């Protein structure tokens, strides 16, 4: 979604430093408001201490800052943050791999639903659309980016993802629960009807198509599960309390105290707490990692591109089962027909990558 | 670097004849060799690539062979057009050094 | 049709610098590495270097390390080569060729 | 169960702060009683020190508090807590994914058990009910929320999940062990009988239905395993001993000592230990995460909604194999019949999400 | 890719020490430039302090160095680095196992596509090439090492991985998305056509070949996913900010202060911060682990050898379905035909490894 | 390989203490040389300080030791070590589960390759040997213990794992890559030929045998992958640099300084650094865990017993498909034929383990 994969392909001098200059989906963009509020509260307190407090009040503030500073300890924050963010990242990738792709069903429907006639074409196209509909229905239930594009079931119809008859049949089935599973049932019935009409040879080929359907259903279920079962609220609150406890301590504890009073640890007054602000970006930015990935189907820069996926799948799906049904290129003899040990060429820049075969660690390299 | 040694420096033959130019590699370059034809003043043109494969326009009378460190171009049944410059180039790595050349005169 | 149109002939005084061009057309510029060859009468063709149009990664010949410079303009689909500290020996014919496991298209020179 | 997924969809200013104002399934609701006892014991000790102890006793208390405070070390608690809570969270999600869903069997039974006649209908409905019964039986064995709804096998019958004949057959089978596996055997026998009566064409289709059944059985087994094999008691006791040791130390160590005596570290008297109470919410709340998820089938706010799942599954199951058996909508040509590269529309709010196809990191974006 | 597996086979005296003398894919090669910049910045600051600053300025620098040094804390860096590098290492191995291997399809196509005639040969060879093409297409999309070898679809054709007719058919199919999935559809169609021509006996054997194809498609999808879905940028930036914050502190904090001033902790002046430089190699090298493996398909020393894999697969693939189709060695009686309990020999060096059978822990060893 | 499973069966008084007295595969055997070098370097430095250095030099050494001691910090070493050893242990167990076992193919070939005649026997025996050959070939490529037993392909033949005709066919197939995959192709071809000869009834049974073969091929691939893809060298170097940095600091920092000089922390001179040596065993021994398991196919005490596995598999494999083909014991009525609820007896020592059935947590135990 914010892909920088090609920038970090090699481990060169500025592989990671270069990324500090990027704004899209960056730490600056996510921390902006929070950082400013921190900056303000800090320098506000700083001026109150330098310009308002009396000599006697300043002595109390200095004693209060020493108290607060002794409680700004990251080690407990690092512990709970690391674990929580690890949990979020785990679910984040699991949710991605749970986005259903048509390609596996697409391959079977394209080759095993017979007929080069309009009905065979309508049959194959309708089967794929039942798959894409099972997906679009669940995606608009879990993704705010998709829902805002299909806010009502009418949008789904007008977008060409569901026919008005299907919508009628959809409404006809009375159920109080999410009907995303309906197209998945239609598919199995239509696949069986297709087999009875002789469009699907065996039951082995039919069950094979039914299996890939069931797999797609399990994908939609996983998406439903992660949307329904949030990370327990108590856990989320714990990590924000811990993080905020730290920044609360820093607000006062990290104040630059009087250099003249010579407090151990506060010998220099820089006015601006460089390292405390660097700690804020670290921990507030670290919390923002979880903050952004806790729901990867939202509208964040790094949230999944669910609407593009829908478009790509629609185009590719139909194309593979229609224009490509039993449509192959001209079979030719391959360029290595009479060559048992082909030696495919290398460009000038890639010849260093033509390596001898790795036989095993145990063998002597001679 | 890989050294390309081409021979003969110049071959003299008449129409109908069949000549054979030879490029020898300093080290194993598998089948990574190309043959170019360059007529005085014009820019070179690809004849054979990947040691054996003829390019688009090249007529059947041209054929390449060899592998490893010994390659050869063979022009059977010469023509008037086939008279001019001929050189080879290896394509295994950088820099892709060229051959010394061969002047095919009538 | 693939066509590599280089700049016109040049004349400079020793020590100066020159920058010749090569405008490609008839194929996706960024998908083929561009090479530069030096042609002197009596000597063999010398490989100057190559350039990756996409990322402008250059790979020169050690023999031309301080003499040649490569860069491209993806917008105009043209490649450039700059020769510095020109001497009498830097006088020659310079080509630009397209690579596809071979040099299948050269410029006029 | 306590779903806030939509609130945390985007990483905005108050994405996580907002959740601190929520009560249901919150850290406040789970810590309430414990916190009050801590508060009390603390201020109770505080008053004894300020108002009861003599000048000589106060000096001992101050020496005792310095001793206790040196043993309030979070680092060892963070170590064992983080590991333990991670184990609990791991099992927590594994148990969720072990809750059986009818949808995969539902799809096969609906399309592969032939007959539009009352028997075909009774056959399909009875097959699904044998699945839902295999589930309800195990759920009421592991979930207190479900058991309190089906305390006796009569409740199961009267609720319409088991027929009185089935209950008779159930009792007839003499076994001292949990019979949740019985309906799962009936299903396989009824599925085979259905095939012999010609209601199930091939064995390929029959084995396919038997496989999805076995999968559902494995789901029930996982639920049984997690209920039977608790996290080892010694491990649970260890983490509570560590946590309580910390709060025991804090009860005395974190007392506000005499400012006049000028003890290093105790220069300011605030009467209320703000950061120690913030540490209590952190660790006591962190322990409550494990405390709540160690049995996700209980009656906690964030425990699974097992009774709703049973209801939803019952409704959807029967509906898909009865009203939807070989019942499809009218096949139409799709809106993109003659469009090879469809461009589904976007709402005004979602046009920014129409992206160019991601081809790969290696390709030049031009 | 940089395999030292045989060197670390045994845990001897210098098993790991020996590896400190290796340059290829080493910590020195990856840190070289960064280390020099650190070295320079350090000694530059060091000379400014020793030779330029005035007695009064030196006192400020010393107070500034004490401030910076108090913020060079590795514990928070270790936390975020360890987690981040673990995530990178996790994805690193997942991407490797996602590199498709022909061997499973290779085995089926070689034995189940009938015919010892030129067509049977062309059929089997074309099927394998459709698989290898599905791979090469995705590899050149995610691997810069491969893309630089196949920068254009013409390179793929001229290299003998795709025929010009296939390229024509390829172009004929209008789609804006990555077409790596095309060969995977052709395969299923060609496999079905082969079955209709009587070259594939049953549908059981056909579906078996179609399944191994779908698996290969899922492999290509995983590669696409890891290339598309980068590790969230904010997370990457967080860990670089944390690491750099530490080295910023060290640049000044780790300066050798005046020994005469007798600062606690700075009693000795060694001019060269041995342990600080050793800490740099540790953390900068630890960050380089993630820096190198975050994209294992690049051109790093330890990045995958994707081009060799392509070559090996091409050679082996065709060879197994062509020269090896129904081609077996002469069936002989094995050397242990009449020996029920064979005792295969051992070399002189390996006799110590002939062990008695492990029966189980519970059995008495007598 | 070094199995102590039965010793640690129960958690008694000395369950783990007893293991400190064992030498085979122990921490003592792996650390011996390193420890002695450490011991020597330490006491060597110690004597130079006590007997050689002048009063003025001793003061510098004492200042140098305080500097080194401040950099012997285990916390960063624990971080990188724990992560690295965890990665090694993960791969260690994954490689074990990747060692192919014949049992699953063995069961199918034994029962589904028909014929009680010499050919049926030769057919089944040759099929199993093609599996065991696919394994032995890969094992001798990744295991130094196996390679030293099969250094050349002639050893494989003379050992009775490959016939000389097979070796001839092996050589006839021209390929520059590891041919471990060859027997796996032969198997599929021989299995198909067997089916065409009527020795394998259906294609369902043939594909079932082909699937278990493909699984075995995937096992060999995993072994090849773990052998080829070493843990990135930079990562290995990082952890040794960190560990050695610590022991370098300890060599000087942990020296017993002058008690008279009364350095804070160095009030007692024991000559022998008991706890520093105990820290050496901890960290150097912890590194030896990774050092030993980074290649579990070597010749370490705790490295896998790959040669015994080969022997066991050979014996059992052939025995199950030859002597056991369609060879069953006499079918009898079981001892519980008329007993619906059997109560198998218990020995005197095990009667305490006859427990009532666990019905579920929700049920009242009455
Ligand atoms: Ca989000
Ligand atoms: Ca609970
Ligand atoms: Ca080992
Ligand atoms: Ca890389
Ligand atoms: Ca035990
Ligand atoms: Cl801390
Ligand atoms: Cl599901
Ligand atoms: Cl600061
Ligand atoms: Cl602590
Ligand atoms: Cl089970
Ligand atoms: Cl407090
Ligand atoms: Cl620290
Ligand atoms: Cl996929
Ligand atoms: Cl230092
Ligand atoms: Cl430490
Ligand atoms: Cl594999
Ligand atoms: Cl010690
Ligand atoms: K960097
Ligand atoms: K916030
Ligand atoms: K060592
Ligand atoms: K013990």
């Amino acid at each position: 979604t914010v892909t920088y994969t090609n920038r970090v392909a090699d481990a060169r001098l500025g592989t990671f430093s270069q990324l500090l200059l990027q704004w899209k989906g960056s730490i600056y963009k996510l921390l902006y408001s929070e950082f400013l509020i921190f900056i303000s509260l800090y320098f506000a307190i700083s001026l109150v201490y330098r310009l308002i407090l009396s000599e006697s009040q300043r002595l109390m503030f200095e004693k209060l800052a020493l108290y607060c500073n002794s409680y700004a300890e990251l080690a407990p924050v690092s512990a709970v943050l690391g674990a929580y963010v690890s949990l979020v990242v785990s679910r984040w990738w699991a949710q991605y791999e749970s986005i259903p792709w048509p390609d596996r069903i697409m391959n079977l429907v394209s080759c095993n639903v017979d007929g080069e006639d309009e009905y065979g074409r309508l049959l194959r196209r309708t089967l794929m659309r039942y798959s894409n509909l099972c997906s679009v229905l669940i995606l608009r239930s879990v993704s705010t980016a998709v829902y805002k594009r299909f806010p009502s079931m009418e949008h789904v119809v007008r977008a060409g993802l569901m026919t008005p008859e299907e919508h009628k049949k959809f409404e006809s089935l009375n159920s109080p629960h999410n009907k995303f599973w309906i197209p998945c049932v239609w598919f199995s019935n239509l696949a069986v009807k297709a087999r009875n009409e002789g469009r699907i040879r065996d039951s082995v080929l039919l069950q094979g198509i039914l299996n890939e359907l069931n797999t797609l259903r399990s994908q939609c279920g996983r998406l439903y599960g992660y949307d329904w079962i949030s990370i327990p609220l108590v856990y989320t609150q714990v990590v924000t309390v811990a993080v905020y406890s730290f920044f609360l301590a820093c607000l006062i504890g990290r104040q630059f105290l009087d250099p003249e009073k010579a407090y151990p640890g506060h010998e220099l007054d820089l006015f601006v707490p460089v390292f405390t602000f660097l700690q804020f970006f670290f921990y507030a930015g670290w919390l923002k990692v979880a903050e952004q990935l806790i729901n990867p189907f939202g509208e964040d820069d790094d949230d999944f591109e669910t609407n593009w996926l829908i478009d790509r799948n629609l185009q590719v799906s139909l194309m593979a089962v229609d224009e490509m049904h039993q449509d192959l290129p001209i079979l030719e003899k391959d360029l290595y027909w009479n060559e048992p040990d082909p030696q495919p060429p290398y460009t000038a820049a890639t010849a260093e990558y033509k390596r001898p075969s790795f036989l095993g660690s145990t063998f002597d390299i001679s | 670097d890989i050294q390309m040694t081409q021979s003969p420096a110049s071959l003299s033959a008449s129409v109908g004849e069949t000549v054979t130019i030879t490029c020898r590699a300093s080290e194993n370059i598998y089948s990574y060799l190309t043959w170019y034809q360059q007529k005085q003043g014009k820019s070179p043109q690809l004849l054979v690539y990947n040691a054996k494969t003829l390019t688009e326009g090249v007529p059947s009378r041209f054929s390449g062979s060899g592998s490893g460190t010994q390659f050869s171009l063979k022009i059977n049944s010469l023509q008037p057009e086939d008279f001019g410059g001929y050189f080879c180039q290896h394509h295994y790595g950088t820099p892709p050094t060229f051959g010394g050349g061969t002047k095919l005169e009538v | 049709q693939v066509q590599l149109q280089q700049s016109g002939p040049e004349l400079v005084r020793p020590g100066a610098s020159v920058k010749m061009s090569c405008k490609a057309s008839g194929y996706t510029f960024t998908n083929y590495w561009m090479h530069w060859v030096k042609q002197r009468p009596g000597q063999a063709l010398e490989w100057i270097g190559m350039i990756d149009p996409s990322k402008s990664e250059t790979t020169l010949n050690q023999k031309f390390r301080g003499k040649a410079t490569l860069n491209v303009d993806k917008s105009s689909n043209t490649a450039y080569m700059q020769l510095s500290s020109l001497t009498s020996e830097d006088s020659a014919v310079y080509y630009c060729a397209r690579e596809v496991y071979y040099f299948d298209y050269w410029g006029q020179g």
